[PDB]
RNA sequence: AGUUCAAGAGGGCGUGAAACCGUUAAGAGGUAAACGGGUGGGGUCCGCGCAGUCCGCCCGGAGGAUUCAACCCGGCGGCG
RNA sequence: CCACCCGACCCGUCUUGAAACACGGACCAAGGAGUCUAACACGUGCGCGAGUCGGGGGCUCGCACGAAAGCCGCCGUGGC
RNA sequence: GAAAAUGGAUGGCGCUGGAGCGUCGGGCCCAUACCCGGCCGUCGCCGGCAGUCGAGAGUGGACGGGAGCGGCGGGCCGGAGCCCCGCGGACGCUACGCCGCGACGAGUAGGAGGGCCGCUGCGGUGAGCCUUGAAGCCUAGGGCGCGGGCCCGGGUGGAG
């Protein structure tokens, strides 16, 4: 289970980074990249992953399926949301809150998409 | 694992836990069991009463095979046979009793600690204790001697 | 302007001078790196007035500002772009430092990527 | 200053298991919460015993738990031991029993189940009896270890039935001066 | 006698000590007496539910003085403003140790 | 002058520490020097500061559009 | 780097007592001292549990790793 | 009364309407002690948080009748939804984590804990770093850490 696997990888993981009195988790589907049971993106049955789209416009929201936990090829569903910021945040907010899919990660996913979109804006010096 | 020893923690402490006054000298007090009847008498008398002296008859060329006599108590006597044998006898219609050969199990003497289940049994042994034979008789069993 | 931290609390240091080893001035063999004096008569160990001060836990810094650079950020050594990505969701409190051994070719890629993600870099102009 | 002594300030008690067992530490997580969020002092004892070392969690034999469960008013209650249940080959009839233990040996497990019993782990016990209601908390014999024979008054003192440390047992081993009046004395 | 200066406090001294510096021993902790609920939850069973009851119980030496007085953490007073006369001798010798009777109130004012 | 990426690798020659010395620059100097704490002065260098809060929402003006809600058709997912 | 005010005796060591007219130490670099084996005790961790343990041997068409690993069960002789 | 060897000691200078001796008053000075407050750590609290539970929710209040009162249906006979103008509402909880409160803090010999202190090599791992410059070394460069130490800039160096 999630609690069992956490006790295995809480301190021994290829994604774990311990440095400068800080701990980071480099695993995918981890919003905040924090080494935390809550934000870990591998041990849970339901995970939310927000990363930039392949091209530098929009975000891709990743949703783990309840079925096929042991089948990594088909376990994740990738959706590309490419529209204005307010509409993009609303779509993610509905994907989390309305589907009751990991509501603990609502603001985490919104802030991550908010930060990714701001990065995709042209940088002015 | 040397990294977990006190030596690593004692680096920079001068006397290494051995004192500034008494120091760590070579053999203060003698080597081995020196002084057992002298300066180390109290230790020897306190933790090893009986250490010094001769007691008893000495026997040359002791062959421990001769005195080999492993023992099994009564309480663990039924473990020597399969559980099938015990239950089949208890529900047996006629008064047929199973034969338990403790010599086959690797025991020579049957001692009498504990109590037996109330069912007849034929116990074969080289030696029987008095209570062991009494308790076998009480449940309706028999003691058979073998060589 | 430079990227700003989420908060900029007043940083209080109980002591700014380093703790020098006893008698490290009188000799070159005695480096300044602190060593606890364990001599039986050592007046520094016995804490006589006007002597070398000995580090103790009472000098510990406020936990709210411990490890915080004077800019208000907290350092995080990075070696590549991928290691820079972990600072995306904490770029208001943690800044990046590029490792001393990263090449000038790779360093330019890290710096510009940190510009896009609004991650402050403490050593941006190095090897340029 | 303050006229106090600080040698007793730190209490030497175990606040976490020394073990790195993840399953045990998950049980401690479960029972830390139960002890905190319930008023059941049964939970506080189980949590405390989950920390304890192996020597402080002696095995409980099948016979002793059967004997302690046959006492009046202990029918249909569940036997809880924070430790191992071992089989006792000196017992013939295993009664139907409901037991909760960290470990149960294979033959003890087989005998309890063939008798119609039900074996629970501590996660299952939390579900059935969250406050430990209807439980018989049992301990194995703590001083059943052979080391306690050597503890106490020194063997060379009067009225001291303490087992000495001897590399061998026999006529030539610590049976002379100080062990009989015919050689010096006897204590 | 050498180590203490004591006397007989009046009503005002009992008031000021418990109001300014009164702390309660609640669950082995030194808690300032900021609310009456702290007193009532500890000394309520004895009929003491407010600072006024506690002052009255202390001042008149009532039937629960021991519980009410043991409830009070020892008063941590300041050094005597204006200085001591002589800590090492008795009050009647011009010093400060011993029983100064009603004059303890003067010392309480300077130390509270 | 030349070779070499390099002699700032020149034949006990990779790197080239400390002790110690020479020179250069700066500072100081009658209680041997050195040291702790506190400030002050100078210098070096850094921020490169040298016009120096941005972020969110709302209001107003001034533009532009792959245009919003709703509804229909596919696909996927969550829950029952 | 320098100035000034207050503080400020040289460390290590043995010692009841060291700044000592007690000893060692001119300076710097590198090397430099509780180890390993057997035994025993207790404490702690893990496995199994009235048992437990193959450590010696053998089997697996030996052999980069692999001199490892796996297995034995009428190999548990034997130790405890 | 009263004499000792270098020149010397109410600590010195000096002090005689006292800066001497005795008895006394007021004020004033400052320790690392005491009080109040900040920060660090230690220790204690059968300490709090799995409720991330923006409808949760949290003394024991409900349900079904019989009988009713208080308000809501006198032209007295009179008993409805939980959600919705808004579809939304920060952080958290590496549970070995986070949070609160209180008291405490000298130390040789010695004991114990922690060390994201440090060195060398091995199994893993970092789709790690590196001839666009590794190790090392130098540095009135910039910083972090109570500290052990560490990071970065510049220089030198040339293969890890
Ligand atoms: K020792
Ligand atoms: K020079
Ligand atoms: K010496
Ligand atoms: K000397
Ligand atoms: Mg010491
Ligand atoms: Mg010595
Ligand atoms: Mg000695
Ligand atoms: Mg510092
Ligand atoms: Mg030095
Ligand atoms: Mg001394
Ligand atoms: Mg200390
Ligand atoms: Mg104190
Ligand atoms: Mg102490
Ligand atoms: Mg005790
Ligand atoms: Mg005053
Ligand atoms: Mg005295
Ligand atoms: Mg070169
Ligand atoms: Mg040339
Ligand atoms: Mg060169
Ligand atoms: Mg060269
Ligand atoms: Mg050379
Ligand atoms: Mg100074
Ligand atoms: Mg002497
Ligand atoms: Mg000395
Ligand atoms: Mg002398
Ligand atoms: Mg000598
Ligand atoms: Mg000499
Ligand atoms: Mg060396
Ligand atoms: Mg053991
Ligand atoms: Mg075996
Ligand atoms: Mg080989
Ligand atoms: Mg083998
Ligand atoms: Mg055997
Ligand atoms: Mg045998
Ligand atoms: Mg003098
Ligand atoms: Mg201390
Ligand atoms: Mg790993
Ligand atoms: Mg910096």
């Amino acid at each position: 289970s999630a609690h069992l696997q956490w006790m295995v990888v809480r301190n021994c993981s290829s994604f774990l980074i311990k440095r400068n009195k800080q701990t980071y988790s480099t695993e995918p589907n981890n919003l905040k990249a924090r080494n935390s049971f809550r934000y870990n993106g591998l041990i849970h049955r339901k995970t939310v992953g927000v990363e930039p789209a392949a091209d530098g416009k929009g975000v891709v929201v990743v949703i783990k399926r309840r079925s096929g936990q042991r089948k990594p090829a088909t376990s994740y569903v990738r959706t590309t949301i490419n529209k204005n910021a307010r509409a993009t945040l609303s779509s993610i907010r509905h994907m989390i809150r309305k589907n009751k899919y990991r509501p603990d990660l609502r603001m985490a996913a919104i802030r991550r998409a908010s930060a990714i979109l701001r990065s995709q804006k042209p940088v002015m010096v | 694992p040397s990294r977990l020893r006190k030596t690593r923690k004692l680096r920079g402490h001068v006397s290494h836990g051995h004192g500034r006054i008494g120091k760590h000298r070579k053999h203060p007090g003698g080597r081995g069991n020196a002084g057992g009847l002298h300066h180390h008498r109290i230790n020897f008398d306190k933790y090893h009463p009986g250490y010094f002296g001769k007691v008893g008859m000495k026997h040359y060329h002791l062959k421990r095979n001769q005195s080999f006599c492993p023992t099994v108590n009564l309480d663990k006597l039924w473990t020597l046979v399969s559980e099938q044998t015990r239950v089949n006898a208890a529900k047996n219609k006629t008064g047929a009793a199973p034969i338990i050969d403790v010599v086959r199990s690797g025991y020579y003497k049957v001692l009498g600690k504990g109590k037996l289940p109330k069912q007849p049994v034929i116990v074969k042994a080289k030696f029987f204790s008095r209570r062991a034979e009494e308790k076998i008789k009480s449940v309706g069993g028999a003691c058979v001697l073998v060589a | 302007a430079a990227l700003r931290p989420l908060v900029k609390p007043k940083i209080v240091k109980k002591r700014t001078k380093k703790f020098i080893r006893h008698q490290s001035d009188r000799y070159v063999k005695i480096k300044r790196n602190w060593r606890k004096p364990r001599g039986i008569d050592n007046r520094v160990r016995r804490r006589f007035k006007g002597q070398i001060l000995m580090p103790n836990i009472g000098y510990g810094s406020n936990k709210k500002t411990k490890h915080m650079l004077p800019s208000g950020f907290r350092k995080f050594l990075v070696h590549n772009v991928k290691e820079l990505e972990v600072l995306l969701m904490c770029n208001k409190s943690y800044c990046a430092e590029i490792a001393h051994n990263v090449s000038s070719k790779n360093r330019k890629a890290i710096v510009e990527r940190a510009a896009q993600l609004a991650i402050r870099v403490t050593n941006p102009n190095a090897r340029l | 200053g303050v006229d106090i002594r600080h040698n007793k300030d730190r209490k030497v008690r175990r606040k976490e298991p020394k073990s790195q067992d993840i399953y045990l530490r998950l049980l401690v997580k479960l029972y830390r919460f139960l002890a905190r969020r319930t008023n059941s002092t049964f939970n506080q004892v189980v949590l405390k015993r989950l920390f304890m070392s192996r020597t402080n969690r002696p095995p409980l034999s099948l016979s002793r738990m059967i004997r302690k469960m046959k006492l009046p008013g202990r029918e249909n209650k569940t036997a809880v031991v924070v430790g191992t249940i071992t089989d006792d080959v000196r017992v013939q009839e295993v009664p139907k029993l409901k037991v909760c233990a960290l470990r149960v040996t294979s033959r003890a497990r087989s005998r309890i189940l063939r008798a119609g019993g039900k074996i629970l782990t501590f996660d299952q016990l939390a579900l059935d009896s969250p406050k430990g209601c209807g439980t018989v908390l049992l301990s194995g014999p703590r001083k059943g270890r052979e080391v306690y024979r050597h503890f106490g008054k020194a063997p060379g003192t009067p009225h001291s039935h303490t087992k000495p440390y001897v590399r061998s047992k026999g006529r030539k081993f610590e049976r002379a001066r100080g062990r009989r009046a015919s050689r010096g004395y006897k204590n | 006698e050498p180590y203490i200066a004591w006397g007989y406090p009046n009503l005002k001294s009992v008031n000021e000590l418990i109001y300014k510096r009164g702390y309660g021993k609640i669950n082995k902790k030194r808690i300032a007496l900021t609310d009456n609920a702290l007193i009532a939850r500890s000394l309520g069973k004895y009929g003491i539910i407010c600072m006024e009851d506690l002052i009255h119980e202390i001042y008149t030496v009532g039937k629960r003085f021991k519980e009410a007085n043991n409830f009070l953490w020892p008063f941590k007073l300041s050094s005597p403003r204006g200085g001591m006369k002589k800590k090492t001798t008795h009050f009647v010798e011009g010093g400060d140790a011993g029983n100064r009777e009603d004059q303890i109130n003067r010392l309480i004012r300077r130390m509270n």
